[PDB]
């Protein structure tokens, strides 16, 4: 049948200037990761396909501290290219726990590198496996 | 089938003859595994608190005790 | 191919005479390193070449502060024997933040250890992860 993949944050919280490589997250877990369609680059934090299909990509980020914005953003990335964003107002200089959800479907192709990627530099990030996952469905054929 | 080799306290695998690896943990980071990845301190004002015991490299991750910073007092995550 | 490491200070302001035994800086970060070619000692702040090479090993020191010497001075030492030594001399008693940096070739055999020797005076370091670092490159191997 169709091949799933659920991510999530393995444990602690992060600060995206300095733990983060160009604000994309990397520190997953591959709990339910189907290895026929997905291969996730650990150091990099890309979850790449393995066939060429129609996905159903979905993401949350958890942000709780931000400096120097008053919205915390980010980026759904297709290959360092943007598909879907997901953007929330927060109170800047404080705490503020939220989670930031965003979904959607694409057609892709062999090889592609999907990322999460933070569009700010000062953000706290709770990489909770409760608040902070990744994931991507295979529905079917490419049309 | 062997183990993969076992990393110490304060110290994180390093996966690339296949150079694998420990590596040691970066200044506000620690790790308690032997195939755990190295991860940042406990937050102050993640969970509103204080530091009753500073962080360390190894086995010492940031233990908090009470918030008071604005006047803080629950006991997991405590807030105004 | 070639094999490298990078250390970086944790942020902290050392007193050479009151935070360090003999001078050694110990506090190092690693940011970057192969430990296959390099270990780290951390109470000691010794870097580990663990194969024979021809390294480029690089130092900078931040010193912000002198005390009655005007003479602030390190020694990039290989099993306590001096190889570089950087010298700068600052205004006494005033807040003088500068970056002292010094790097070089040399020929090392498996198991010798490298390490960053302030000269003992009551100079003041702030070991910034941007201002005072460590490093090496391990270029290729040491012929005969």
């Amino acid at each position: 049948q169709p091949a799933v993949v659920h991510l999530q944050g393995q444990g602690s919280a992060i600060q995206v200037k300095n733990d983060l490589s160009g604000g994309v997250l990397n520190d997953w877990s591959r709990i339910t990761m189907n290895p026929k369609v997905f291969k996730l680059h650990p150091r990099s934090g890309e979850l790449e396909v393995l066939v060429d299909g129609t996905y159903f990509i979905y993401s949350q980020v958890e942000v709780y501290y931000i400096n120097f914005t008053d919205f915390a953003s980010y980026e759904v990335v297709v290959d360092e290219k943007p598909f879907l964003q997901c953007t929330r107002s927060i109170e800047t200089g404080k705490t503020n726990y939220n989670t930031c959800y965003t979904a959607g479907v694409c057609l892709l192709k062999a090889r592609q590198k999907i990322a999460v990627k933070m569009v700010h530099a000062d953000i706290s990030i709770n990489m909770s496996k409760h608040t902070t996952f990744f994931g991507a469905i295979r529905l079917g054929e490419a049309p | 089938c062997q183990e993969c080799p076992p990393c110490g306290p304060g110290e994180e695998p390093y996966l690339s003859d296949e150079d694998y690896g420990c590596v040691p943990c970066p200044a506000e980071k620690f790790s308690k595994g032997g195939y755990q990845i190295c991860r940042r301190h406990k937050d102050c004002e993640g969970f509103f608190r204080a530091t009753v015991l500073t962080p360390g490299d190894m086995e010492n991750d940031a233990e908090c005790g009470p918030c008071l910073p604005p006047r803080n007092i629950y006991g997991m995550v405590c807030y105004s």
